[PDB]
């Protein structure tokens, strides 16, 4: 069985990330946090938490709504960076391509920067620092993609996903930028299925399996409901944007990718049973952000898996963004739809 | 390449052909697995009995104390009054070795010295044989019984980091996992009872 | 008059005060300088920014806050804190001071609202120079480089760049420049220190050579990409030199500038590092007494705060001899504020420890806080713990040197409390006596077991005698003309059957100290159970348990007792094997293979089923009592006990034999020591032997001081610690409690606040 | 001189149980005692190796007297 040598190197990992997950705000402490009036009382009613005493040292007059959710990210992240030097062998492998995901969009978030002319500096603030590669700054310059690959990117770890990418040879607009960006992310979820089947065990196996299967399945759906905006694609130069992973691969992303219209992706995904009650909704993302914390609630079941480590990075990532959506209510005074948090545990 | 496989194919050959050959030619019976246990001695079979007794639950133990001391210590760093309530976990782990102990001290006491003629009896090679088979069976049994005390404490030790009216639920199972051990010491000291020493 | 509260917990009760609002603030400072009283919180689920008393809280951690910040700014300029050692005028005897009042913390607060943006644009401004301070400095050295570094085939990029990216800037420009590039570096030998991040920074200089004006703007623009700061350097030496003696003497101007403005600051960080303690001490009792108050109800129709606090009865004649001083002081009638009220909660634990119980009640709660009126636990742990470790660590002369130890730490109390220890010589210090009793009992039990430094003492005449005469080299034994006094005799010591006797007697004598410790603390549960009047925990829990143990594992002890006081050669009856008959006693009853007394049959017969009729006799009786007066809270709890309490009879007494063990070892090991390392000496008569015996005495003296003492002395208390905590207290001990911790003021230590904080 | 601190105490204790316990093994080798002197494979010469041990002990004082003043000099 797996728990016979999994606490060899991982038993630390795993006691210190399931007492971070006992750290995630359950129902009443948004609710608790909903009542608040102003900002201080948001001050206040955190520091009862696990985030407690980390906007110390701030003000009680330059208490802003950007800077807790800077300052709730960098706690995330230095937790992150804590977990990842503790690391040896695969799961810092399985850590490192975790990362890779946020290198890509650092990447695209860079060369579109630099074809509106705009500064340097930033650019390279509100550019996610978990994904960073001390060579990144060096993409500002050369602005088609052929002195980029030739003189920077072959040194990076995103070199073999440029394999498909090569069918341009002139400057970059807000398209192109976009078709590298889907081709580099099929590439990696691809690379990252084919890390995790042939070198993680069994429990964190078919969790990881099922994780990256419904985060292909979503860049799916989205890449289609996207293209059927004011543009002019050749259905085969689509199904090259979308991986070959997940569920709905081999028969319903031969459909989205002919999809003309928003009824011929509902046709698409009427076949696929645990879709085709998204169509009709309020919010669109409200139903992936749903059913991604019910996956990832669901991985905190197995015990001695690594698949934890992803389970609390998406669910903290989830708690920044519900106490945002709570501050930027509090600070505008928009009451009417302070409720529409997404909490599962 | 599985190269440990291929140990194993190139031994699965040589057997099965010296075998053949041994049966071809006419004497299947000179591989004689009956006269091996009957000229080889006695204290032989006794020694590796009481040292794989101990060795075994011991190595349990300290997989057992491992598995469980990791995920304790991994756990306290948020919570760190689970550590003296989660004691017991290993306390379970470690009496698996005790029982090693007290076996090693039962067998050796029949440890006496033969003579001479009526060494190969059949009192001597009956005292070898159960001495052999009854250490294998309470090492064998405390090795399984520490590994999986050990997976059990690990698992109870997340679960008192968690809420701590849980390590009262987890530990009826550790209570459990626990009464192999004791069935092994129990049929190890019923396989060498009627055994006598080596007159 | 005042009760001891070392055997059973201390009485308590519930108070409570009716507080006026105008000497709220005032009654809070005579609460908190007599420690004594452990307030209850009365406004629970209320949310914390909806209760009373919150915008003080918040002035007073903007306060605490500033503070902060200024000890912080009291590091990178390298100024001591004032560290007034008069502890002294707040706490002591008396306990009863004049507190700040109210004009004196708004100028605490106006004070550091004031400081604060004075020492920011201090602080920006000095800050500014230091980053047009480095930059001309690390110019300066590009300036004095010879001609060979700007000679090799504008036309070149010059600049500084860290060492980290050295390697990166010239893979890129061999990238870009097709390997056309002729880049050249010079290191730095001193770290420059920024200012933008917050290290050290090793760097270097770099040039490369390039002709060409989209090829210069992309080799800058790369360089500069990388946070390489570049320069504009002439090419002609008079350049050099005009532009060596232009950049400077302004770096000497700028220097002079750097002055009287990181001097003003200085001086003003000078006067804040004066007493700024006695404010931090201020402010965090003010802090202290408002978080008291927020959890207290008030009334909005009478002006009446209302608490509720837990007090030791024995002090009930305290309070009210204080706040009728402190009413005393500032002349206002107040209708009666204190009130003994009767309560249904759980009352604090509160044993009273006067400095010799004080290690030992510390190493009991480590377990566990212990049941109100509870019998203590640290009581019989005075004495069992250092006995325990005596048996496992059993040497007359390893116990000197631990007294010896011991001893220079209780000879000295006075100086050592008066100084920081540090996290292990703190654990020494504050466990002195517990190493002082285990020296004492090492040396009796040493005593008993006959070895001094693994030798013997030979102080009585022995009870056997050897043959009158032998040929060199037979093996002779001995005639046993009598018996010994005290002690093992002396005529066991090389022998070559000693660990043949000698650990038969060692692991009897660990069963049967094992059995009497675990009857005796089994007792202590009968002697609750009498005391709370549970007297269905007696019948149901107490006497079949005392019946099964006592019927298999106190049977035993009376066997090994009894075959030692039989002679069994004198008689012609062969000696059975105990062990033998312990496991036929359950395995094959009835038989015997050799009887020890004459009516063994029956009564072996009469104990087991004895034993078996407590298996039904627990489990049953004390959940049908809660029936006919089943629920699965009682019964599955009472399946588990019973389950529990048999399967730890065996092994709880099987964990005795680690006493054996360990002595054994530590023997063997202090054996095998003596004649590895000295023994060799003795056989080196001349010049060379004199030498040869101090470095082997003082290899010996190490090993036997460091090894044999320290690691085995940690190894044998941590096993005698665990007999403890798991084979004695799983008897009486039944667990969960409530600290006593009361409201008092203490010394704060702002280096413990400000790390603590972020 | 030395450290005196940490370098002083290191060698005045080692040696202050140097000359103790040196003399009693001394001792009990100038008289025969059979737990030193009784076995087959031992010294045999007895008051001749007391001797050599006597003088280990005065090698000690000798340590001692001089790294006792070495303290003494604060």
């Amino acid at each position: 069985m797996e728990g016979v040598y999994f606490n060899i190197d991982n038993g630390f990992i795993e006691g210190v990330v399931r007492g971070y997950r006992n750290g995630l705000l359950s129902n009443n402490q948004y609710i608790n946090l909903t009542q608040c009036d102003t900002l201080e009382d948001l001050k206040l009613q955190l520091s009862s938490t696990d985030y407690g005493n980390f906007l110390s040292s701030v003000s009680s007059e330059s208490l802003t709504t950007s800077l807790i959710q800077e300052y709730a990210s960098s706690k995330l992240y230095h937790e992150f960076n804590y977990i990842r030097d503790q690391s040896s062998g695969s799961t810092r492998k399985f850590m490192d391509y975790i990362t890779y995901g946020y290198m890509i969009d650092n990447v695209a978030l860079m060369i579109t920067g630099t074809i509106h002319d705009r500064d340097k500096g930033e650019i390279l603030q509100r550019c996610h620092p978990l994904g960073w590669f001390d060579t990144l700054p060096t993409l500002s310059v050369a602005t088609d993609l052929e002195s980029l690959y030739e003189t920077v990117l072959v040194d990076t770890p995103l070199a073999p996903y440029f394999k498909n990418c090569f069918d341009t040879a002139e400057e970059l607009d807000d398209m192109n930028i976009e078709i590298i960006r889907n081709k580099l992310y099929k590439a990696y979820l691809e690379d990252f299925y084919n890390f995790v089947t042939e070198e993680i065990p069994e429990p964190a196996k078919e969790c990881m399996q099922t994780l990256l299967g419904f985060e292909a399945d979503r860049r799916s759906i989205n890449i289609a409901l996207n293209s059927l905006q004011s543009s002019d694609i050749d259905p085969d130069l689509k199904s090259d944007l979308l991986p070959n992973i997940g569920k709905l691969y081999p028969l319903a992303t031969f459909h989205l990718a002919q999809a003309q219209d928003f009824e011929g992706v509902r046709a698409a995904l009427a076949n696929v049973y645990e879709y085709r009650g998204f169509l009709e909704t309020g919010n669109l993302e409200d139903h992936f952000y749903q059913l991604e914390m019910e996956l990832c609630r669901d991985a905190f079941t197995q015990q001695f898996a690594i698949s934890t480590v992803w389970a609390w990075m998406k669910s903290k990532e989830q708690e920044v963004r519900n106490i945002t959506w709570i501050a930027e209510c509090i600070a505008q005074n928009q009451r009417e739809r302070i409720n529409n948090y997404i909490s599962v545990y | 390449f599985s190269f440990s496989h291929f140990l194993y194919y190139l031994v699965l050959i040589v057997v099965i052909v010296y075998g053949l050959y041994k049966l071809f030619t006419g004497h299947g019976s000179d591989i004689n697995f009956g006269k091996f246990l009957l000229r080889t001695s006695p204290y032989m079979w006794a020694n590796l009995g009481i040292a794989l007794c101990v060795g075994l639950s011991v190595v349990g133990a300290a997989w057992g104390i491992f598995i469980t001391g990791s995920s304790m210590i991994g756990a306290g760093v948020r919570a760190p009054r689970i550590t003296t309530k989660n004691l017991i976990s290993i306390i379970f782990c470690e009496v698996v070795a005790i029982y090693g102990l007290i076996i090693a001290i039962v067998f050796s006491s029949k440890l006496t010295v033969a003579t001479a003629e009526n060494m190969y009896s059949k009192s001597n090679l009956y005292t070898g044989y159960s001495l052999f088979w009854a250490g294998i069976t309470v090492g064998a049994s405390n090795l399984i019984c520490g590994i999986a005390v050990g997976i059990t404490g690990a698992t109870a030790a997340i679960s008192d980091a968690a809420d701590s009216a849980l390590f009262v639920k987890i530990l009826v199972i550790e209570i459990f996992g626990s009464i192999l051990g004791l069935l092994g010491l129990i049929v190890g000291l019923l396989m060498a009872g009627k055994a006598s020493e080596f007159q | 008059e005042k009760e001891e509260a070392i055997f059973r917990s201390a009485e308590m009760a519930l108070v409570q005060f009716y507080i006026p609002q105008e000497i709220s603030r005032d009654s809070a400072y005579t609460l908190g300088q007599l420690g004594l009283v452990q307030f209850r919180d009365l406004n629970s689920k209320v949310r914390a920014f909806q209760r009373t008393f919150v915008n003080e809280i918040r002035r007073l951690d903007n306060v605490e806050r500033q503070y902060r910040y200024f000890y912080s700014l009291l590091k990178k300029h390298d100024i001591k804190l004032y560290e007034g050692d008069t502890d002294k005028y707040l706490d002591g005897s008396g306990e009863l001071y004049v507190p700040p009042s109210g004009s004196v913390i708004d100028d605490y607060v106006r004070n550091a609202s004031y400081l604060e943006e004075r020492l920011i644009q201090m602080e920006d401004a000095t800050d500014q120079i230091e980053v047009q301070k480095n930059d001309l400095e690390q110019y300066r050295f590009i300036l004095q480089s010879g001609d060979e570094f700007f000679l090799k085939g504008v036309n070149y990029v010059t600049g500084v760049i860290a060492r980290d990216k050295v390697a990166t800037l010239e893979q890129i420009l061999w990238r870009v420049l097709r390997g056309n590039l002729f880049f050249k570096t010079v290191e730095i030998e001193q770290p420059v220190y920024d200012v933008k991040t917050r290290e050290y920074k090793h760097k270097n200089a770099f040039i490369v050579f390039s002709h060409g004006d989209l090829i210069i703007k992309r080799i800058r623009k790369i360089a500069e990409s990388l946070d390489a700061n570049l320069y504009d350097v002439d090419s002609s030496n008079e350049g050099r030199s005009q532009q060596l003696a232009k950049v400077n003497k302004n770096l000497s101007d700028l220097y002079t500038v750097l002055k009287t403005t990181s001097t003003t600051l200085e001086s003003e960080l000078y006067a804040i590092a004066k007493e700024l303690d006695s404010w931090f001490q201020d402010v965090t009792r003010e802090k202290a007494i408002f978080e008291i108050l927020n959890k207290s109800n008030y009334d909005t129709n009478r002006k009446i705060l209302i608490a509720e606090g837990w007090i030791p009865r024995d002090e009930l004649a305290t309070l009210q001899a204080r706040l009728g001083e402190m009413i005393a002081r500032l002349g206002i009638d107040v209708p009666s504020i204190i009130q003994v009220l009767d309560t249904n909660h759980t009352p604090p634990t509160f044993h009273r420890t006067n400095k010799f119980t004080a290690g030992f009640q510390s190493i009991c709660d480590c377990y566990g806080i212990a049941q109100y009126r509870e019998i203590n636990a640290g009581l019989p742990t005075i004495v069992t713990f250092p006995f325990m470790f005596a048996i496992m660590f059993g040497d007359m002369g390893h116990g000197f040197l631990m007294t010896l130890a011991a001893l220079s730490l209780v000879l000295n109390e006075k100086k050592i409390n008066k100084m920081k220890r540090g996290e292990i010589f703190d654990m020494a210090f504050t466990g002195r006596y517990i190493i002082l009793l285990m020296g004492v009992f090492s040396m009796y039990t040493g005593f008993l077991y006959n070895d001094i430094f693994s030798k013997t003492m030979t102080i009585f005449k022995s009870g056997w005698k050897w043959p009158d005469h032998w040929k060199k080299g037979e093996s002779i034994t001995a005639t046993s003309v009598g018996t010994y006094p005290i002690g093992l005799d002396w005529a066991w010591h090389g022998t070559e059957n000693a660990l043949l006797f000698s650990n038969s007697y060692k692991m009897k004598l660990s069963i049967l100290m094992g059995f009497i410790h675990m009857t005796y603390s089994y007792f202590f549960s009968l002697a609750n159970h009498l005391y709370f009047n549970s007297m269905i925990d007696i019948i149901g829990n107490f006497i079949p348990g005392l019946l099964f143990m006592q019927g298999i594992f106190g049977y035993l002890s009376v066997c090994i007792v009894y075959k030692w006081a039989v002679d069994w050669v004198k008689d012609g009856k062969p000696a059975p094997g105990l062990l033998n008959m312990l496991i036929n006693m359950f395995l094959s009853p009835g038989t015997i293979d050799d009887e020890l007394y004459p009516h063994q049959a029956k009564v072996q017969v009469f104990l087991l089923l004895m034993a078996l009729v407590c298996i039904p006799w627990l489990l049953l009786v004390k959940p049908l009592h809660f029936k006919f007066t089943d629920f699965g809270d009682i019964m599955i709890h009472q399946v588990i006990h019973t389950i529990e309490f048999c399967l730890n009879c065996v092994s709880h007494t099987a964990s005795y034999l680690r006493l054996w063990a360990l002595s054994l070892a530590h023997a063997q090991l202090s054996s095998v020591l003596w004649t590895m390392t000295i023994q060799i000496a003795f056989g080196f008569r001349g010049f060379v032997g004199v030498f040869m015996t101090v470095a082997l005495f003082a290899m010996w003296f190490a090993l036997t001081c460091a090894v044999l003492v320290l690691m085995e002395g940690t190894s044998a208390m941590l096993h005698s610690l665990r007999l403890h905590w798991v084979e004695s207290m799983s008897k009486f001990f039944v667990g969960e409690g409530l600290p006593y911790e009361p409201f008092a003021f203490e010394y704060k230590d702002m280096e413990v606040a400000v790390a603590s904080a972020s | 001189p030395v450290v005196s601190t940490g370098k002083a105490w290191c060698c005045t204790v080692l040696s202050a149980f140097g000359v103790v316990i040196l003399s009693v093994i001394a001792h009990l080798f100038n008289t025969n005692h059979e737990s030193f002197v009784g076995s087959i494979n031992d010294p045999e010469d007895g008051p001749a190796v007391a001797h050599t041990v006597y003088l280990a002990a005065l090698v000690y004082l000798v340590f001692f007297v001089f790294c006792g003043f070495q303290v003494y000099l604060a």
